[PDB]
């Protein structure tokens, strides 16, 4: 039963410092590439930092390098992020990601439940969901779409593109990975395609639980970025 | 080695 | 006279070509067949390595003595002055690593099979290099041109007491180039044979004997080889910077031979091991 | 003097088996063929070498998209190979480490080893825990495991050297039908393309074809001098060739049940270790203890090239599904790709 | 290049680097292969280095980490796996001595001693085992000399022309084994008289084993 | 003795159930294998070298 907790969060006053924890249980912490992604209250998500397994590779978002410190603590199964000069554009719903990277894998397959963080009072490609909501009714058919201003497909034939679901007061689940793969337990209604630039994710025969928030996501180039979300509503 | 002087 | 400069600058150009030939030859053949997987590979390439790099100096060497001044300037007088040292204690340190690392083999076979990995061969090649840099670069800064009365010396000035430094120097070449390392692998193949005296591969059979007695006549080689080229040339410098000597062609013709000879275990290197290895002749 | 008339009977219906097999060998492939044009020069250059093994190499398999391949060492690592960039992408350690066999699942989803620790461990790739699990070991035979091949994901095929082969359904862990009949060391089977049939080759010089679902022996086949090393189905599933230690390898027909054509030269004397066919069937590749995979043509019986780049005994190959390429690997530690 | 590759060429080689790490420990590893017929005394021989096809066992001595392997029950031809074997530190064939008087079973073709001198010469030729040490452990020396009390050697040896003491008998049974070494000059043969209560014979072993280490070392320093 | 009695009867009922299988010329069946390699020559990468550009080992 994999299990990540996180913990740490809180009120903390503006320029103060602050470490978070994210605590792994039920698989091989040591080789997964964890990932911190951040959710502010009324918005998207954004990728703040990656550490590889081994601790080789580490990147940070433009907009907290400097400030936020990622690491790992194998032997005890334990992420951290220590973060500094806190700012009031830090608060945010914090989640710890695993991420493993080999010929087929699925990265982004795990999301933590997330620690609540409150701070008091260019060649980055851009994500965009066009659309904002759509209504929809139980058995319909519905089709999200999303766009990248730069080319996804890479010369080795992957499209590096990801489709995550966030039920209401949920973590983010991932549905597909490089476009056209569907997830393990995710069901066969869904179905991803596209080409190159524009995409599209379908549903068939919607069900009840199928409502939340849809995110794309590129793994071409560092940074990660998302779309903004498209929102399914019921009728 | 010697040489040079 | 001519006749005198003409032999000596013939032994010279001998020495260098053989020495760079076989070295080179050396060098193709470790890199090609062996794949430095062996801890003895890794030591065999630095001391053909450095080999080469001491042999590189001789040309300069001869032409120095033909035209009796040095025209590559002074920029060259240093690079010639410290590679010459380096390429000369780097070789020695090499044999010398490389004659431990068979003691610890032979008499120390549990110990051995941890601390004769290649890793740790080229540890040791590392610090052997550093070691030697560290009496290269005070050479390489003292490395001066000078007017000499006839052209021009490309020597080293030292800074008063100048008799001090040199003398000092000198001792210090003599000791840790030629006293010591002599000591080191005597005593090391020495405790080598004794051990290898008394094992049950080697004692009961006319073979065995045999083989016994051939690791013993190359070990033997080896060490009266490193011996015979390094004596001469030390015992020369110590007995002109004791006693001032006169000047005489004889002087200058034995003086050469002597440099020559200092460079003959150069060129005796790789035949010593590379030729002689057994596992070369596969 | 019962086994005396029985040893007799046994006699006269060998006796009427090769009269009938001669009665219908009405030609020889080779005479039918001498009008097809010679496949010619074949050049076939080592495209990557695949480093990271510390002992020889005894089996390999190719995953069923092309790209994947699994080797097996006595260092005690079974590793799976990205054949396209040389990536390792699992390095699995044994248990055991007198491995023999290694086989991946057709789905990709498994892989299985054994040798002579006498079990057959299943190995689980797609765990949500990240790391490669044993799943299953087979247990029941009672000599060293010379090979085995999925069925799907819940049956495998082996071979032991107790001269049986069994088929088992991995899920309960337990032999469900036996193959007995060989009377010598069982040291290599091949599926069928329909996995409908099997034949193993075995150290009494006989190859034997199994119905899988029957589980009882079809038809045997004779003609090898000496141990059979190696053995493979023709593409379409009417034919297979049969290494041997003879330094011959004999396809045999199932419906003429009978040899047709003999590869050998001369001049080479070793043994034969593995046998694979080209996509098309018109190259049969074989390697041998002198270090060198021959290529026959296989209609005309023609050496058509060499792949000589190991130092020591090739042990194992295996053509790609799609044909691309062809995977050698040896005693030396490394595998090399050709095409 | 390598935008999610980047990723996995880092795995391949944090495995790479297990894989080294893992093949430096058994390289130091003294691989042992243990044979002799049933019976001979090889299960006593694992005890006394103690405190399903191959069973193994490993034990430390002298700060050397052994690892021993008994065929054990293996029904089939040893020519097809014995070559597994080749690269093993060393071979310990154990004899049973006291097995000479043994009488010939229903079919049996030759006496227990003559069948354990068949399968010392196989092994002692095979072409993988042409550089290994053997070392033999003549075993049950405490039932021999009861035995050879009352029951001549000339039973298992009828050539045999000496006394039946013990010296006599064991040293003629040694030379017996040993003459079977066709390559005595590239292979030697470590002999050892143990029995049910020795306890040299791990330092046999280890002292037998440091000498093969030391042939290893002149061959690999070019000495050899 | 009991054994061999046993496995000598298996071995006839063996041969009886071999000695009655259907067999075809040798002629028909070498020319089946002809027609496969004729057929499907054209998909033999091996055989016929394709460009480089769709050789996967080499892009
Ligand atoms: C000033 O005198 C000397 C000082 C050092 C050395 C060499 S170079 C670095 C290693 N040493 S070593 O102690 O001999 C040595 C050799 C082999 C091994 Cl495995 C371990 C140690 C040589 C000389 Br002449």
């Amino acid at each position: 039963d994999v299990q990540l907790v996180e913990s740490g969060g809180g009120l903390v006053q503006p320029g103060g410092s602050r470490k978070l924890s994210c605590s792994a249980s039920g698989f091989a912490f040591s080789s997964f590439g964890m990932h911190w992604v951040r959710q502010a209250p009324e918005k998207g998500l954004e990728w703040v930092a990656y550490i590889s397994s081994g601790s080789g590779t580490i990147y940070y978002a433009d907009t907290v390098k400097g400030r936020f410190t990622i690491s790992r603590d194998d032997p005890k199964n334990t992420l951290f992020l220590q973060m500094t000069s806190l700012r009031s554009e830090d608060t945010a719903m914090y989640y710890c990601v695993r991420s493993i990277y080999y010929y087929g894998s699925s990265p982004f397959d795990f999301w933590g439940q997330g620690t609540t963080l409150t701070v008091s009072s260019g060649s980055d490609i851009v994500m965009t969901q066009a659309t904002s909501s759509v209504p929809v009714t139980p058995g319909e058919s519905v089709s999200i779409s999303c766009r990248s201003s730069k080319s996804l497909l890479h010369s080795n034939g992957n499209t590096y593109l990801y489709w995550f679901l966030q039920r209401p007061g949920q973590s983010p689940q991932l549905l597909i990975y490089r476009m056209s793969n569907l997830a393990s337990g995710v069901p066969d209604r869904f179905s991803g395609s596209g080409s190159g630039t524009a995409f599209t994710l379908t549903i068939s025969r919607l069900e009840a639980e199928d409502v939340g928030v849809y995110y794309c996501m590129q793994h071409l180039e560092y940074p990660l970025t998302f779309g903004a979300g498209t929102k399914l509503e019921l009728k | 080695y010697x040489g040079f002087x | 006279s001519m006749i005198t400069a003409i032999t000596i600058m013939a032994l010279y150009s001998i020495v260098c070509v053989v020495g760079l030939f076989g070295n080179f030859l050396v060098m193709y053949v470790i890199v090609r067949y062996t794949k430095m997987k062996t801890a003895t590979n890794i030591y065999i390439f630095n001391l053909a390595l450095a080999d080469a790099l001491a042999t590189s100096t001789l040309p300069f060497q001869s032409v120095n003595y033909l035209m009796g001044t040095w025209p590559f300037g002074t920029i060259l007088c240093k690079i010639v002055i410290s590679i010459d040292y380096y390429n000369m204690f780097t070789s020695i340190w090499t044999l010398c690593t490389m004659s431990v690392d068979r003691y610890i083999a032979v008499c120390h076979p549990v110990k051995a099979l941890d601390f004769r990995t290649p890793r740790n061969a080229k540890i040791i090649n590392v610090c052997n290099w550093i070691l030697s840099s560290a009496i290269g670069l005070p050479v390489m800064f003292m490395a001066t041109t000078k007017y000499r009365q006839g052209s021009i010396d490309c020597t080293l000035t030292f800074s008063h007491p100048t008799w001090y430094w040199e003398n000092l120097l000198k001792i210090c070449v003599f000791i840790f180039a030629f006293i010591m390392p002599v000591l080191i692998i005597t005593v090391c193949y020495g405790l080598m044979i004794l051990r290898l005296k008394s094992v049950r591969m080697l004692s009961g059979s006319k073979e065995k004997d045999r083989n016994l007695r051939r690791i013993t006549r190359m070990v033997l080689v080896v060490v009266a080889v490193f011996i015979v080229c390094w004596t001469p040339i030390h015992i020369y410098v110590i007995i002109k910077a004791l006693v001032t000597i006169p000047e005489t062609t004889f002087q200058t013709v034995s003086w050469h031979f002597c440099i020559a000879l200092g460079y003959t275990n150069s060129c005796l290197n790789p035949v010593l091991y590379a030729f002689l290895d057994e596992n070369f002749k596969r | 003097s019962e086994l005396d008339q029985l040893r007799q009977e046994a006699e006269q219906l060998k006796n009427q088996i090769r009269d009938a097999r001669k009665a219908c060998a009405d030609a020889t492939l080779s005479q039918i063929t001498n009008n097809i044009d010679p496949v010619g020069r074949i050049q076939m250059r080592t495209r990557r070498t695949l480093r990271g093994h510390l002992a020889k190499i005894y089996a390999m398999h190719w995953g069923t998209d092309s790209r994947l391949l699994v080797s097996a060492s006595q260092d005690g690592k079974l590793i799976i190979w990205d054949s396209y960039t040389t990536n390792k992408v699992h390095a699995i350690p044994l248990r055991s480490s007198w491995v023999m066999t290694c086989a991946y699942a057709p789905s990709g989803n498994y892989v299985a080893c054994g040798g002579l620790d006498n079990i057959c461990s299943i190995y689980n790739l797609k765990t949500r825990e990240g790391n490669v699990r044993v799943s299953r070991e087979l247990a029941g035979h009672t000599g060293y495991l010379s090979c085995c091949r999925f069925l799907d994901d819940n049956q495998i095929v082996t071979s032991s050297g107790d001269t049986t082969c069994a088929l088992w359904d991995i899920e309960t862990g337990q032999q469900t039908t036996t193959f007995t009949g060989h009377t010598g060391d069982v040291m290599s089977l091949s599926l069928a393309p329909d996995t409908r049939l099997f034949v193993s080759g075995a150290c009494d010089a006989s190859a034997k074809l199994w119905d899988v679902r029957e589980g009882m022996c079809r038809q045997t086949f004779t003609g090898h001098e000496s141990d059979i090393n190696a053995i493979c189905f023709f593409p379409n599933g009417n034919a297979f060739a049969t290494g041997s230690d003879d330094a011959t390898c004999r396809l045999f027909d199932l419906r003429a049940d009978q040899e047709l054509m003999t590869y050998s030269h001369d001049n080479i004397i070793c043994g034969i270790t593995s046998v694979s066919f080209s996509k098309s069937g018109r190259l049969l590749l074989a390697g041998y203890d002198d270090f060198n995979c021959n290529v026959w043509d296989a209609l005309k019986a023609d050496r058509a090239g060499v792949l000589a780049g190991h130092d020591n005994r090739v042990s194992c190959l295996g053509v790609t599904d799609d044909g691309m390429a062809v995977a050698t690997g040896s005693w030396d530690s490394f595998l090399k790709i050709w095409n | 290049l390598s935008a999610e590759d980047k990723a996995a060429v880092e795995r391949s080689k944090m495995i790479d680097r297990n894989l080294r790490e893992d093949g430096e420990k058994a390289a130091k590893e003294v691989k042992l292969l243990l044979l002799g017929a049933g019976e001979s005394g090889k299960s006593t021989i694992v005890k006394q280095m103690k405190i399903t096809g191959i069973v193994e066992t490993h034990f430390t001595f002298k700060d050397l980490y052994f690892k021993m392997f008994d065929v054990g029950g293996q029904r089939s031809e040893r020519k097809k796996w014995i070559h597994c074997f080749e690269g093993v530190t060393a071979i310990i064939f154990c004899v049973a001595l006291s097995d000479y008087d043994l009488v010939l079973a229903e079919d049996e073709e030759m006496n227990r001693m003559h069948e354990s001198m068949k399968l010392f010469d196989s092994i002692c030729n095979n072409k993988w085992f042409t550089e290994t040490s053997i070392i033999l452990f003549l075993n049950k020396k405490d039932l021999f000399e009861e035995k050879i009390k009352r029951s001549p050697l000339t039973i298992c040896y009828p050539e045999y022309t000496g006394s039946n003491t013990y010296e006599e008998a064991a040293a003629y049974i040694q030379c017996q084994f040993e003459d079977l070494n066709r390559r005595k000059d590239t292979k030697e043969i470590y002999t050892h008289f143990t029995c049910a209560t020795d306890t040299k014979n791990v330092q046999f072993v280890f002292d037998a084993v440091t000498d093969v280490i030391i042939k290893n070392n002149l061959k690999e320093c070019g000495l050899y | 003795n009991t054994a061999s009695i046993a496995q000598a009867r298996k071995l006839v009922e063996q041969l009886k159930m071999e000695a009655n299988i259907d067999r075809i010329k040798v002629s028909k069946a070498a020319a089946d294998l002809m027609a496969y390699c004729e057929a499907h020559a054209k998909e033999d990468p091996l055989l016929t070298p394709v460009p480089a550009s769709e050789n996967p080992f080499r892009e």
